[PDB]
RNA sequence: UAAAAU
RNA sequence: AGCUGCUCCCUAGCAUGCUACUACCG
RNA sequence: GCGGUAGUAGCAUGCUAGGGAGCAG
């Protein structure tokens, strides 16, 4: 069940940098922090926490559609 | 503008160490020998530690080409070295040659004397100059996953909750401020003084190490170089990579050059690179790229002898010996030579690389460069050993965009490192059993064989002045007894005699943990060395493998099993196409099973699954490849052996030992 | 010589199938990227199944969407976007906002007038005349 | 510059230490500031000194190269850039 | 090398090289091309020849598959296969393939001469992807027919820029506007070298032409100016985006209280926004382009784009928009090109700009939230596919009106299309209806707007602004001074030159005609700045000078005659041979001598 | 080869000054409806008149002037400095001049629009 | 034979 | 973007080696 | 009937050269 989230933290970030994020210091080096320490983690109640914060950063810019993407 | 120092050396000498016989060549230009040169300095190392630190490295000068002035680094000042002049340096000329161009750029003194003044506080490490604008921050980016393998893993009961085996190796990614903070991890290398009436006995035992090799000089037609597609450093990386460098210049060309460096000092510029690859650790790893003008000429001038170490088998350094067919068998044999109460036991140099001193990164140099006793002269050997102390131990290192000064310790990717590391390794193991024994109460030892020793060796330390060879002998087979070693560079086994090490004959872990203390400045914590009192399970570790002890036909072998966890982990994170659609790659995954085979013969029940689900994998892979071909065209290739794959009697044969 | 020189030839087309299709498919992986990484992410995300990731993401459908990250400490403010009033409703009972499955104490809204609102004046009725993407900011429980 | 040739010029053999070129006769310094509280004791103001010599600052930028102003380089401001800040100066007379 | 069927959208390697685009076949469907048409060449990896040195059989219903190539069957090796075979062809991917039975119309498309009117009323009702394959074939056909025009050298040199040229003899020669060029070329022995690119223009007498030169090469007698063509590229994008509604209104805020007014717009403002992509027909001169930048207030916040493929639509529109909105508005339309120059406002290259007008082969590719797209009567398929390709936004917008003019179509000499079929939107709003409607006069005199809902609607119009001043002397036109097919009638002008000063007020009206070379004899005698009856269109004036030709099929078009009274102020005059037109007329009858 | 305009192409024209330089000017606009040609000045008549009277012609374009012998190059720097404003660009050597050489500025820069020079 | 393209 | 060491896989060329059968002589 | 060279086809080894991939310090 962790292993599940560590690989989605990673997949997440590869998104986030190609969607040219490392443009702007602040927030890669946020992103960047928050991937590793999930991938560090040993209890799967603090990995959800940076897992939703990491992914509020994909949530915040517009460039994926995400109501298409939602598709189910 | 003083950057010749040379009386108040000798006013601090006669002011504080007035009374010790020996003479003291400020600069070692004019010393006698390699011990002299040692002797010097030693000296030299503690008296640099008063002047300023601006007064260090190259000794820029301006020259003319026709009617045009340039600015070129004559030659430079060392901290441990002195003053040193080049003895060709023509003002005046009316056009350069190739080999003039490549060693005019090369040097550090145009770049760093044309860019802009910099100042950055984010480092302790002296920075001189900015060759551009702007600074720039490199970044690392996360791996690929590949999620086809992590599925099927999955549905075969891989990575439940509550296993044995579950993933820790990941690809870590770093932000802009990576490279530069790694690079600060130089502020660990302190100006450390060796006792030098001790390491003038330790590396004569030392060499002794190295008694059955042969090495020299070679002409540029008798160079080896794998891969020319490897970059070139800096400034040669804006033109090509190393197969330009070597095209473009004849076998006399090369030969110019290399015998143009036995006398005059070229500074060279080292890149630093960040690391791309799987790790169970977030610390970013880097690496330094040298310059071509000093790998070009440290490859003849060293060649022969790192060859000739690299094809022997049954010796200490046991470099070049592959572990398939029967190899960890017999390196594991041979270490256990015959000892009488055999324990193993290994440990680990926190920061190898940065924390080395200078002294023994000399002594490694000279301990090589012994070879040439026929082939180079004295000044020879001695501008050959100026050009690797200013091309890779103290050096411009340029990180990012700018040019900091190197302070000391190895460079990681230069000629011959990971052979200055086992002579290191032995040289710091060699002083942990003088040290054991020299400091144990002699009214005690009963075996008065041992007594005597320890009175000779002390008497040989301390007293006799010139090289007893029948006591280097005597000492060297007595280590060759009691503690055998098994060296790569910085990796280290040593199976001893338990009942001395008991009573404070030969070197325990407390010994290498005050010799690192006080000789490398550094606190070796008793967590990282391993000690094994059971020989039929060897090693706990060496290279990362584990030892296992199997029933191989007929008889019991030592098989060495890595970490499943590692191999899973390359199995599922990667770089873009490379496995992501390993139907395309079906030899990644066979080689990634032959390094997991070991794991069947194991007692725990999910390591051997990893190895099945290897074989399983690679059959679906193949089974999903020739359906898309068969629909892509309409005809089935007509002769594929991929059928050995997927049986182990093809894995089973790489640790059977005939080949 | 007439069955060494089929066997030949039935060599060759294999070395050209066996390329050819690679070349295929090793180039139109590179050219689907941006597009396969998206869908792989909400796959494996649709699989985890945590309420606190559902939930963030279908408001995030109904554009309501935060403006900076998510944070974690017990007091840090969080600004999120309120386009429509039946999106207010189901999330802003009082003065409370429940966000990304927690409790936020709502301190300040200001509507698109970048002038501030009073929460007593966000209703049905009045609706109709706030410049209405407004910005909820709150701390957290 | 005659200013190489002097220094070069008073050298009593004509070699000269490389490291100590750039410091006396750039005309150019780049500072790389990682925090507020460095910026605060070195490059404070819009002139300092360094290498015995009086620097003047102009234009300055940051991680992301892009302009800044020294105005809002203030500690409670100072939260909201992109930290390692690289302030050009020249050599004033 | 591999694609997607152009029928049933399976994978292949196969194009059908004897038709001009070079379309992607699935196996079945190239079969059934191959089979019952002349093209019987095929391309897959490599093309199919007899690779037989000498042999140049190329049908491939007869080549054999041999040892690593196809061979001919007198060169066919001891172990073959043929190609054609069992009803498909070999390509890659045989066996998963699937058949649409559309080669019908494929054919149809293929192998037409887009010479009659069934041609283009079987391209705008097939699928959308032959729909896109249609077009761009039969914009390259025109454009290669192109070729087929004469050439011109030189014949004597008068003046700087004022010269004698001399056309081939026994071949068509091009029209002469400013948008038709030739490269010219000089040819001395040796020496045939790129000169420059020239456009023409047929000055005040003959043979003499004025023209243009891309650079000041002196010209001389040996040279040769050649027309230079043009390529087409291949489309992506459909005509128009599948349509989805909502419940609520998306990602468009309204307001409560910006300039009423637009007032009985504002349900209609809504239904914009609540769904995908909308359409509003208007007849001429009502609230339409009103209601663009209406909505675009009403939506203050929104990113709005507009489009038109005439160029004065879209700069009178950037008029009308200057008028009403925050500046902050940019008309990116061309850096340099379409010598009759445009707008005087900003910019043609930032692309942040919220308010962005431009003509529609020259559009960049940006994001946007509305995208206004102007007078679909006037556009193509191929044009309505260059926009949905090059912008996506979130709602699209569609105004014109189908009975006012359609694109010219040059090469169709037969029959004649209805509206119906004029594109893809058009049809849409004649097929099941505008899907909003807008329909009473703001603009025009009523009287006229009574003329022109007389007859080419069934009356359905009304308005304010009467009289006066309209006059339509029935008059007599004298030699058809035809140098190019533009009709030129000087004797004509003998009107206006019947009423050059006794209107010693009515001094800046308009003047257009449907005869481009007529007009610029309105630029040869001139009288006052003058215009088309194109480049109107989304146009209007106070007082409107109009003059026709003789009773030709081209000027006796009832929506020319339309887009012709219907844009002006509150006079205009209509100066028509006339045999039925003026019992069409509702004015006041006038003659020559008749200046009282 | 040559290449003839219609027009003076991008040359940037003076008004009326130097119509002493009449006899010269008729034939200056000859030099932008042309590629290039010729001139003869016989001894004592046009040499350099023509030249720096169009040099006059138009002052805002850089225009240079060479020669072989440096006699020729002084005698060049002759019959310019008066017609010229100073404003003056004539530079030859940098380390040659076996004998002396030009008189007022640099060779580094090449400043003003009318620069003399030797071909080699 | 009407518009008109880095 | 480094210096080495080991291992698997594919292709090419050459000579050597080996073997079969065909042509010329001894 | 056999010795010698010259051939083709087949086979194994070894060595050079070229490319791809994996692990270790
Ligand atoms: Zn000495
Ligand atoms: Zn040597
Ligand atoms: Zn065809
Ligand atoms: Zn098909
Ligand atoms: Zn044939």
């Amino acid at each position: 069940k962790m292993s599940d989230v560590k690989c989605t933290s990673v997949v997440l970030l590869s998104v986030l940098q190609q969607l040219r994020v490392e443009s702007s210091s602040k927030l890669w080096a946020q992103c960047v922090q928050l991937h590793n320490d999930i991938l560090l983690a040993k209890d799967t109640t603090e990995a959800f926490e940076k897992m939703v914060s990491l992914l509020s950063v994909l949530l915040s810019m517009q460039g994926a559609v995400d109501i298409n993407k939602l598709c189910e | 503008l003083k950057y010749d120092f040379t009386e108040e050396r000798l006013k601090l000498f006669d002011r504080y160490f007035k009374y010790w016989d020996q003479t003291y060549h400020p600069n070692c230009v004019n010393c006698l020998d390699d011990r002299c040169i040692l002797h010097c300095a030693n000296f030299n190392v503690l008296f640099s530690t008063v002047f300023p630190p601006t007064s260090f490295g190259p000794l820029v000068r301006k020259i003319f080409v026709d009617g045009v002035p340039f600015v070129v680094s004559t030659g430079y000042h060392f901290r441990e070295l002195g003053v040193v002049h080049n003895q060709d340096v023509n003002l005046h000329s009316s056009r350069l040659s190739f080999k003039e161009l490549l060693v005019y750029a090369a040097d550090p003194a145009m770049h760093a004397a044309s860019g802009n003044l910099l100042l950055d506080k984010r480092t302790t490490c002296f920075s001189v100059a900015a060759l551009t604008n702007n600074v720039a921050f490199q970044t690392v980016k996360p791996g690929n996953f590949n999620k086809d393998f992590y599925d099927f893993a999955v549905s075969k009961g891989f990575f439940k909750e509550g296993s044995s085996v579950e993933l820790k190796h990941f690809f870590f990614a770093q932000d802009g401020n990576a490279a530069i903070s790694d690079y600060d991890y130089y502020r660990y290398n302190l100006p450390t003084m060796c006792d030098i009436r001790q390491l003038l006995f330790v590396v004569e035992v030392v060499d002794k190490y190295f008694d059955c090799y042969d090495g020299g000089c070679i002409n540029a037609n008798q160079v080896i170089v794998n891969n020319l597609d490897k970059s070139a450093g800096f400034p040669f990386n804006k033109w090509g990579k190393a197969r330009l460098y070597y095209d473009s210049m004849s076998y006399e060309d090369q030969d110019a050059l290399f015998a143009y460096t036995k006398r005059n000092v070229i500074p060279t510029i080292t890149q630093m690179n960040l690391k791309y690859a799987i790790s169970a650790k977030n610390r970013a790893r880097t690496v330094a790229g040298v310059s071509i003008c000093s790998t070009m000429t440290n490859r003849q001038f060293h060649q022969k002898l790192l060859k000739s170490i690299a094809a022997t088998r049954g010796a200490t350094v046991v470099i070049g010996t592959s572990k398939f067919y029967g190899g960890w068998h017999n390196m594991l044999k041979t270490v256990y030579s015959d000892v009488e109460n055999p324990h193993l036991m290994g440990w680990d140099y926190p920061k190898c690389d940065r924390a080395m001193p200078n002294m023994l990164r000399i002594m490694a140099s000279l301990v090589l460069a012994r070879k040439h006793t026929t082939c180079c002269s004295l000044s020879h050997r001695f501008y050959r050993l100026a050009n690797e102390c200013a091309q890779v131990l103290s050096e411009m290192v340029m990180c990012g965009g700018s040019l900091y000064v190197k302070p000391g310790g190895t460079s990681s990717g230069d000629a011959t490192t990971a052979y200055a590391n086992s002579v290191f390794n032995i040289c710091q193991a060699v002083t942990a059993n003088v040290n054991a024994l020299l400091s144990t109460d002699g009214n005690k030892i009963a075996d008065k064989y041992v007594r005597n020793l320890q009175h000779r060796l002390y008497e040989c330390l301390y007293r006799n002045r010139d090289v007893d060879t029948d006591f280097v002998n005597e000492f060297y087979a007595y280590l060759r007894k009691h503690f055998s070693m098994m060296i790569l560079s910085d990796d280290a086994v040593v199976c001893f005699n338990s009942t001395y090490a008991s009573q404070g004959l030969v070197a325990s872990i407390k010994n290498f943990k005050s010799v690192l203390y006080y000789q490398n400045n550094v606190f070796m914590s008793e967590a990282k060395c391993w000690t094994e009192t059971d020989l039929t399970k060897g090693p706990h570790e060496f290279c990362s493998q584990h030892t296992m002890l199997v029933k191989q036909g007929d008889d019991y072998v030592y098989l060495p099993y890595p970490d499943p966890s590692r191999i899973l982990g390359a199995g599922c994170f990667v770089d873009d196409i490379v496995k992501t659609d390993g139907t395309l790659m079906i030899e990644r995954f066979v080689s990634l099973a032959i390094d997991a085979y070991p794991l069947t013969k194991h007692p725990n029940q999910e390591y051997a699954d990893v190895f099945h689900l290897y074989l399983q994998y690679i059959r679906k892979l193949h089974d999903e490849l020739t359906g898309h071909m068969l629909d892509m065209y309409s005809v089935m290739l007509t002769n594929n052996n991929t059928s050995r794959y997927w049986e182990p009697e093809f894995y089973e044969a790489m640790y059977t030992p005939h080949t | 010589r007439d069955a060494a020189m089929q066997r030949k030839l039935e060599k060759m087309a294999d070395q050209a199938m066996t390329q050819m299709y690679k070349q295929a498919r090793s180039e139109d992986k590179r050219a689907k990227v941006t597009s396969a990484m998206q869908t792989m992410l909400f796959t494996m995300l649709r699989k985890l199944d945590n309420d606190a990731l559902n939930n963030i993401i279908n408001n995030a459908r109904d554009g309501c969407v935060p403006l900076n990250i998510i944070p974690l400490t017990t007091a840090a403010k969080l600004m999120v976007v309120i386009p429509d009033y039946n999106t207010y409703k189901n999330t802003c009972d009082g003065t409370t906002f429940t966000y990304a499955s927690a409790l936020w104490e709502i301190q300040q809204v200001v509507d698109a007038d970048s002038k501030i609102v009073q929460l007593s004046e966000i209703s049905m009725d009045n609706s109709p005349n706030l410049a209405w993407p407004l910005i909820v900011t709150a701390l957290r429980a | 510059n005659d200013a190489l040739n002097n220094i070069i010029n008073n050298a009593r053999d004509g070699c000269v230490p490389l490291n100590i070129i750039p410091l006396t006769t750039a005309a150019k310094l780049m500072v790389v500031i990682p925090d507020y509280n460095t910026y605060k004791n070195t490059c404070d103001g819009t002139t300092f000194t360094y290498a015995s010599a009086l620097w003047e600052i102009q234009q300055v930028v940051d991680a992301d190269s892009k302009i800044v102003q020294l105005s809002e380089i203030s500690m409670d401001n100072s939260p909201n850039l992109a930290w390692p800040l690289i302030v050009t100066a020249l050599r004033a007379n | 090398a591999v694609g997607a069927c152009v029928l049933c959208n399976s994978q292949t390697s196969l194009r059908c090289g004897a038709c001009i685009r070079r379309p992607f076949l699935c196996c079945k469907c190239c079969y059934d091309h191959v089979i019952s048409t002349s093209h019987k060449l095929v391309l897959s990896v490599n093309p199919y020849v007899c690779n037989a040195p000498g042999c140049d059989v190329t049908d491939v219903t007869q080549l054999y598959l041999g040892g690593m190539s196809y061979y001919c069957k007198s060169h066919k090796p001891p172990i073959s296969f043929p190609l054609c075979a069992n009803g498909q062809v070999f390509g890659l991917y045989k066996n998963t393939c699937v058949g649409s039975d559309n080669v019908t119309d494929f054919n149809a498309i293929a192998t037409c001469d887009w010479t009659n009117a069934g041609d283009y009323i079987l391209a705008n009702t097939c699928t959308e992807r032959l729909k896109l394959f249609a077009a761009e074939t039969l914009k390259a056909t025109e454009e290669t027919f192109k070729l087929s025009y004469g050439i011109a050298t030189v014949r004597e040199v008068l003046s700087d820029r004022e010269l004698h040229l001399s056309w081939e003899v026994g071949k068509p020669r091009p029209p002469l506007n400013r948008n038709y060029v030739f490269t010219g070329y000089r040819v001395t022995k040796n020496s045939k070298v790129q000169i420059g690119e020239y456009t023409f223009e047929k000055g005040d007498y003959g043979d003499a032409v004025v023209y243009r030169g891309t650079t000041t090469y002196k010209l001389n007698v040996g040279d040769y100016f050649v027309l230079t063509s043009h390529t087409v590229m291949p489309l992506s994008a459909p005509t128009l985006v599948p349509q989805e509604h909502y419940v609520r209104i998306t990602g468009l805020y309204p307001t409560l209280n910006i300039s009423d007014e637009f007032s009985s717009n504002v349900a209609n403002y809504q239904k914009v926004g609540m769904q995908k992509y909308s359409t509003l027909q208007g007849p001429p001169g009502t609230g339409k382009s009103h209601f663009a930048i209406g909505l675009a207030l009403y939506y203050p916040s929104a990113r709005i784009v507009y489009t038109a493929c005439s160029h004065a639509a879209v700069d009178a529109l950037c008029e009308k928009a200057l008028k009403y909105l925050p500046i902050d508005k940019c008309s990116r339309i061309i850096p340099a090109r379409a010598r009759v120059e445009c707008f005087d406002k900003f910019k043609v290259n930032s692309t942040l700009e919220q308010y962005v007008f431009c003509t529609v082969n020259a559009l960049p590719e940006t994001t946007a939230d509305i995208v206004v797209f102007d007078e679909i009567s006037m556009a193509t398929n191929y044009d309505l596919s260059v926009v949905n390709a090059r912008l996506r936004a979130k709602h699209y917008v569609y105004i014109g009106d189908p009975a006012q003019l359609p694109a010219p179509r040059t090469l169709l000499t037969k029959g004649t299309l209805e509206p119906e079929y004029f594109n893809s939107v058009c049809r849409l709003m004649k097929t099941i209806g505008p899907d909003m409607f807008l329909g009473t006069c703001r603009r025009c005199p009523a009287e006229i707007v009574d003329t022109v809902s007389a007859l080419v609607y069934d009356n359905k119009l009304k308005a304010h602004k009467d009289k006066s001043a309209q006059c339509f002397k029935m008059f007599y036109k004298g030699v058809i001074t035809h140098d190019v097919s533009s009709a030129i009638n000087r004797p004509q002008i003998g009107v206006v030159r019947e009423f050059l000063t006794r209107n010693p007020a009515w001094r800046k009206a308009v003047f257009i005609s449907p005869y481009n070379s007529q007009n610029a004899v309105a630029s040869k005698i001139l009288g006052l700045p003058t215009q088309t009856v194109d480049s109107s269109q989304g146009s209007e004036y106070d007082y409107v000078i109009f003059t026709q030709t003789t009773e030709t099929a081209h000027s006796c078009n009832v929506n020319r005659f339309n887009v012709a009274i219907t844009r002006a102020k509150v006079g205009i005059l209509c100066i028509m041979s006339d045999r039925d037109l003026y019992d069409k007329l509702q004015f006041t009858s006038l003659e020559i001598p008749r200046r009282n």
